[PDB]
């Protein structure tokens, strides 16, 4: 049982609430206000089949209004990139299961 | 003599002026710093186990 009873499809099945934080370089305040609003934003427009584009056209409206004008957020399955930010404006967590993202103020 | 102490007064009056100052002010944003981040379904996986 435990450890050994889990497998990778009974561990995304068995939670989808989880967060799981791999990279952080913003102000800790700053992060919980950005956390709650991401989670409850894809959670919202996930809908019968995840979309891409619709997860980062509302996370990127709420960002804007938020706090800065130019904010620029992407997730995708896997990926490679190299981005120039602000000092404290950038913030990486990636969701349980296969969902990696990523946002920062430019 | 028409013109008398009584007769014509004189007065000198000044407006106070603040005095002229030079000073420099330069402003320059915060630094910024390139961060690259791969993500892949088993480090994801590894974080979340």
């Amino acid at each position: 049982k435990a450890v050994t009873d889990m497998d990778i499809n009974e561990l995304r099945k068995l939670m989808i609430g989880k967060a799981i934080i791999n990279s952080s370089d913003m102000q800790g305040d700053l992060l919980q206000e950005a956390q709650d609003v991401i989670q409850s934003g894809i959670e919202n427009n996930s809908a019968p089949v995840l979309n891409i584009e619709a997860a980062c056209k509302y996370i990127k409206e709420n960002l804007d209004k938020k706090f800065g004008p130019t904010w620029q957020c992407i997730i995708g399955e896997g990926y490679a990139y190299d981005v120039t930010v602000q000092n404290n404006t950038l913030l990486f967590m990636f969701y349980n299961g296969n969902l990696a993202v990523l946002i920062f103020k430019s | 003599t028409l013109r008398n102490k009584f007769n014509y007064n004189t007065r000198e009056c000044q407006t106070i002026n603040p005095s002229i100052r030079e000073r420099g002010v330069s402003t320059e944003p915060p630094p910024s710093d390139t961060i690259c981040g791969n993500i892949t379904q088993w480090e994801i996986f590894d974080a979340y186990y």
